[PDB]
């Protein structure tokens, strides 16, 4: 590595920094507020009565958390359908406000509801817009509508058999003028009878059986949604370089247990420059600290190509209990500036040869061998000053030294077009 | 400039090896800074130490010797200065310096004591014992002043340097805001680096400054040019800081050079 | 009748913890000594344009400031917000409600016309409220604990905290407050520049504005 | 760079905080400049003549 | 669009060619630096005595 990074195929005696290492992360995390109280959708998809076709009961839903999974993947229900989006994906999706129609209708007409449909259900009394729906689900009632003896109770807005003329087989108008009258609309001495009713009896066939029908429309972008689905939800690992989302805001760090005490209003502090410092889980409601994973150069010293072939490597910076040859086998020395490993630690100092850092420095300098010595600031002496004692020198000697000085550099002119 | 991107990395591959350029500039002047604390400090050969009884004919230093007391063996005044000016997260690291604090200190008191017991023959030799009041008679036959005067006046000039020397300590104890140049090149280095980590939330005329976002949300047509806005700031914003560093760092090596220059001749002489 | 306001005013902005940091915002607040239209509305009840939220105050130890009207059109043409007191339950109504001529309220429905939304939560006491409608969302903040610094004058220095927030999403310019049937401030917020010091705990303890003096 | 204008100088702060450290440079400048020529000259403490 | 590769090429060489002459200088300054010390030291201990 260090030939590749100098790019050449000799090397001196030196430290060098060929590359960076950076502990990878590990397993992640996902949070999200604890608890959403749960709409009482039991009362809409199982209750224990319903409305006529002509009269289908609309009803809000809003304001809490709805799982569309339980209805999804049960199959409880006869007929299920969604438009637009896969229903799988309804415990992830956000929505302002939901509507809930319900009725029963009988086991043809379930085909009718969608939009773009025809017929009697669709022009007088579920009016479909051609738009996208939310989800259409219907089940059986034989088991608790007509099997009990309801075969009659159950009326439909047909038309008024009025001012139709023999156009076809069936005289079907779209002119339902009267209807508002609540005793199906008086013709005067009862001339037409609108509203007819269904023949619910268990044992007539199935074609016609009652079947309870609930469609459920969402509210898209008219104001801030207030309804989702149930997410997914996972513990928490500590002590380890973990990536997450943590209630909202991803992060890749450490966590450790924290000190800091919060009023009962933030959600997370920092520091500066929008760096997360501590966070708290509210499935928890704990305070947790975040520290950033550790990272750092790596340096290779070598005494040159010349003299042997082995070197040293240092870590900068990193408390080496966990770095993973020269990865775990080799002798550890742990420094001030990080820790280095394949060269031996001795307790003797001499000179210094290739600085390191925090006053150590490591050669083979007083057997084939690196080693790493604390510096020596030099020899030792003491001179025996008394107040009436001199010294006086009487041979000498002189000295030639060299001193080099740069003086200049090359001239060099490069053009602009040219270039 | 990636915070651990894949397509981040194979955009900026391209630019060429620039980085090559920031790493090398840095270490070089890395290099220069300890090279100008060994040059400044490493002026003795040996490490002398003054006799453990003292009898300066009168003088008094013992607010200038190293302390045995204190484990770092540190004086009154340097306690005093440390005492007195007071000052690694998305890879800006700082490394430490090869000459700890303890070593300085060493070095300061060997000098000290050469300078006190020798004279200024050991900046030229072998240290030679000299009486320390036949050392201020030559000092005042070097400013024509006879040496005669020296011998008759020895205890007024002692109470003049004792009297002196307190008052200094007392001036440098009290009176803050006499040390400003180290607290303004501190204040300088930690300003630049936190403006530096400050500018890298800036949108630089993208669409949000998360880069994971702004991945996860659109499609590679676009997001090319988004990431590429914000990769050629990043990377202007890090050559403006490199370039200041190169000027500060040339400016610290002018004022190490005359403060080198200082120690050499006021001490191991007289000027 | 006009007052001065001191230094009152002045809320914690978001829901991010710090300690021992100086901190500079850009955002609406009440600036500093600025005019306050005190109202003696015993033996009045007029409606104030809202324009983008207004500061609140009173200091009376009953049952008599209960209700809160908002609107732009206070008809059944558009939605209208209500916000009434109970003493036991805290109903908000954003369903649409006609015109009203003086409203008798305290333990004036018209119909619930359109009706879309409804919600329902939980030297005296300064209540000290802060109203604001931005983006959508609709959030109240509050101080219900009193500080005696002079009497008969609001001064002090103390932080509100929120405490409700709604995603209504509707469009308010006008308001009008509540009594029922037989000494409340006013202020204005602006977008202004302030600096905050926080404490050791995270709590405010000093501002400063940045548009009222040359040392500022 | 933008000349009396709203939308430059709008856009203009989006590009980050350039402006604070090029005018903190100058001013430094100027200051030593300023130092400079004090330091140069005042020399005495007296005016003699 | 030959114009924008043109665009695109010019401004990545124009960046390389200022870094480069911002460095040249910087080394410059310090050369002369050292020139002036050294005619200094040649001035004053070979003309004369220290
Ligand atoms: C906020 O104030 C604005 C006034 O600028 C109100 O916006 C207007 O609301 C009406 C509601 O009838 C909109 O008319 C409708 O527009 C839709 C198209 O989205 C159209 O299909 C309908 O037939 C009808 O014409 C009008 O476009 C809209 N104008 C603007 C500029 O948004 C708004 O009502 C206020 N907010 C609330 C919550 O009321
Ligand atoms: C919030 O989530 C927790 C953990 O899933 C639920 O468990 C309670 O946790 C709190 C600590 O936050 C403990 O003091 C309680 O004793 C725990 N309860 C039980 C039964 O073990 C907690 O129920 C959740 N809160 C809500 C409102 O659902
Ligand atoms: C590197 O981390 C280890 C922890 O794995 C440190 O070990 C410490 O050892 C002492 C001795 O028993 C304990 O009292 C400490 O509690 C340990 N530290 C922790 C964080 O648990 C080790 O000291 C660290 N290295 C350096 C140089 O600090
Ligand atoms: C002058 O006298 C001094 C003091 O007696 C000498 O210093 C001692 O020299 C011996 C010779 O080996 C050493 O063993 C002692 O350790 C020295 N003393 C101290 C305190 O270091 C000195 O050597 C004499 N001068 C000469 C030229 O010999
Ligand atoms: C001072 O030192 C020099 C050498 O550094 C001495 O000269 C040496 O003397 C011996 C004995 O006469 C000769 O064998 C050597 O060849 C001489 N050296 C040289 C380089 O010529 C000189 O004697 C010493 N001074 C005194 C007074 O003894
Ligand atoms: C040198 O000066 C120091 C100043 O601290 C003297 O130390 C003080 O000496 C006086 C009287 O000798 C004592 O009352 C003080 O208690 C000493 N200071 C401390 C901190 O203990 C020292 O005595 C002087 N030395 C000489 C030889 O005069
Ligand atoms: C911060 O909050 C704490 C407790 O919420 C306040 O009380 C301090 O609590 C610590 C921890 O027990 C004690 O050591 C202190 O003595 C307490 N202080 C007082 C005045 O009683 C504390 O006052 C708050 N403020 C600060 C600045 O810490
Ligand atoms: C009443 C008070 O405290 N401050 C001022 C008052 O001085 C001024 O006269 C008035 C309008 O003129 O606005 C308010
Ligand atoms: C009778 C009536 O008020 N109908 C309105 C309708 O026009 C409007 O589209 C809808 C929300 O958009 O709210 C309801
Ligand atoms: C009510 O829920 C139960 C639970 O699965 C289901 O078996 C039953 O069929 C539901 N009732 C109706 C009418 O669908
Ligand atoms: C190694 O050093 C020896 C002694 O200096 C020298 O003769 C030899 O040429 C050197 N070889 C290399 C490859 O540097
Ligand atoms: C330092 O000296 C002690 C004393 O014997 C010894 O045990 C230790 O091994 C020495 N240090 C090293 C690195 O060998
Ligand atoms: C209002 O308060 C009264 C008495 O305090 C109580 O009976 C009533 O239920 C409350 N209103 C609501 C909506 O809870």
């Amino acid at each position: 590595e260090t030939k590749c990074t100098l790019k050449s195929f000799t090397v001196e005696k030196g430290i060098y920094q060929t590359s960076n290492f950076r502990v990878q992360p590990t397993e992640s995390i996902v949070r999200f507020p604890n608890i959403t109280n749960l709409c009482p959708f039991g009362e809409v998809f199982n209750a224990t009565r319903f409305a006529s076709v002509y009269a289908w009961n609309r009803k809000r839903i809003s304001n809490c958390v709805a799982d569309y999974s339980v209805l999804y993947n049960s199959a409880s229900f006869s007929t299920f359908k969604c438009y637009g989006v896969s229903p799988t994906k309804l415990n992830d999706l956000c929505f302002t406000n939901v509507y809930a129609d319900s009725f029963v209708i009988r086991g043809d007409e379930v085909r009718q509801i969608a939009p773009g449909q025809t017929g009697k259900i669709a022009d007088y009394n579920y009016k479909l817009p051609d738009d996208f729906t939310g989800c259409v689900i219907a089940w059986n009632s034989n088991n608790l509508d007509s099997k009990v003896g309801g075969n009659y109770n159950y009326l439909y807005r047909l038309f008024r058999k009025s001012n139709l003329k023999p156009f076809e087989r069936d005289i079907s108008t779209e002119i339902y003028q009267a209807g508002s009258t609540p005793c199906n609309g008086v013709e005067g001495f009862n001339c037409y009878f609108p509203l007819q009713s269904y023949g619910f009896q268990p044992t007539n066939g199935v074609g016609y059986q009652p079947y309870r029908v609930v469609v459920l429309s969402f509210e898209l972008l008219h104001a801030p949604a207030t309804v989702c689905g149930p997410k997914k939800s996972t513990n928490l690992v500590k002590n380890k370089c973990v990536n997450f989302n943590f209630n909202g805001l991803t992060g890749t760090g450490v966590l450790t247990e924290s000190n800091k005490k919060f009023l009962p209003f933030q959600q997370f502090g920092r520091d500066i420059a929008d760096t997360t410092d501590a966070v708290r889980d509210p499935q928890t409601l704990e305070i947790l600290d975040i520290t950033p994973c550790s990272f750092g150069g790596v340096s290779v010293i070598t005494p040159g190509t010349n003299t042997s072939n082995q070197v040293a490597v240092l870590y900068q910076g990193v408390n080496c209990t966990e770095v993973p040859v020269y990865s775990t086998g080799s002798n550890v020395f742990q420094t001030r500036a990080g820790c280095l490993i394949g060269a031996e630690h001795v307790n003797n100092s001499y000179e210094c040869d290739i600085p390191i850092g925090a006053g150590i420095c490591a050669s083979y300098q007083t057997s084939q061998s690196i080693i790493a010595y604390t510096m020596s600031l030099g020899a030792e002496n003491s001179v025996a000053y008394s107040n009436n004692s001199i010294a006086i020198p009487t041979n000498f000697t002189i000295s030639v030294t060299t001193e080099i000085l740069p003086v200049s550099m090359t001239k060099t002119s490069v053009d602009c077009t040219m270039y | 400039i990636c915070g651990d991107s894949t397509e981040c990395s194979n955009l900026l591959l391209q630019y060429g090896s620039f980085c090559t350029q920031l790493n090398r500039a840095l270490t070089g002047i890395a290099v220069e800074q300890d090279k100008n604390t060994q040059e400044v400090f490493a002026q003795v050969k040996q490490i002398y130490k003054t006799p453990p009884i003292k009898d300066f004919g009168g003088f008094n230093f013992s607010q200038i010797l190293p302390d045995p007391s204190k484990p770092s063996k540190r004086s009154f005044i340097e306690d005093l200065l440390f005492n007195k000016v007071t000052l690694k997260f998305n890879g800006l690291t700082v490394l430490p310096p090869l000459l700890t604090d303890e070593m300085i200190a060493q070095y300061t008191s060997a000098l000290l004591a050469g300078t006190i017991t020798s004279g200024w023959t050991f900046g030229a030799g072998a240290a030679l014992q000299i009486p320390f009041a036949m050392q201020m008679a030559y000092r005042f036959n070097g400013i024509g002043v006879t040496q005669n005067v020296l011998y008759e006046n020895q205890k007024l000039i002692a109470n003049q340097f004792n009297s002196a020397i307190g008052k200094i300590q007392d001036s440098l104890s009290s009176t803050a805001s006499a040390l400003g140049k180290l607290q303004d090149v501190v204040n300088q280095n930690a300003q630049a680096l936190n403006t530096l980590v400050k500018q890298l939330s800036s949108n630089f005329g993208a669409i949000s400054s998360v880069l994971n976002d702004i991945l996860s949300r659109l499609d590679p047509p676009e997001a090319e040019v988004q990431i590429d806005r914000l990769i050629t700031g990043r990377l202007q914003s890090l050559q403006t800081y490199v370039t200041q560093q190169l000027i500060r760092a040339a400016e610290i090596r002018a004022s190490a050079n005359l403060a080198a220059t200082k120690m050499s001749e006021c001490v191991l002489g007289q000027s | 009748a006009y007052t001065n306001s001191f230094t009152r005013g002045v809320y914690y902005p978001d829901k991010v913890f710090r300690s021992s940091v100086l901190h500079s915002t850009q955002d609406l607040f009440l600036p500093f000594f600025s005019n306050v239209t005190w109202f003696h509305a015993i033996h009045d009840n007029p409606v104030l344009p809202f324009n983008d939220g207004v500061y609140f105050a009173s200091t009376e130890k009953s049952n008599i400031i209960r209700g809160w009207i908002f609107g732009t059109t206070l008809d059944s043409k558009t939605q209208s917000l209500l916000i009434v007191n109970n003493a036991t339950n805290v109903v908000i109504k954003v369903c649409e409600f006609q015109f009203c001529n003086d409203p008798f309220l305290g333990v004036v429905y018209s119909s619930a016309n359109n009706c879309t939304f409804e919600y329902v939560s939980q030297f005296k006491n300064l209540r000290e409220f802060v109203f604001k409608n931005i983006d959508g969302y609709f959030k109240i903040y509050s101080k219900h604990t009193p500080i005696n610094l002079v009497r008969d004058l609001p001064q002090g220095f103390s932080a509100l905290e929120p405490l409700v927030d709604l995603p209504i999403g509707i469009n308010i310019t006008r308001f009008q407050t509540l009594l029922a049937l037989h000494a409340y401030y006013v202020g204005y917020l602006q977008p202004r520049t302030f600096l905050l010091k926080y404490n050791e705990n995270g709590t405010i303890t000093d501002a400063v504005d940045c548009a009222l003096d040359p040392l500022s």
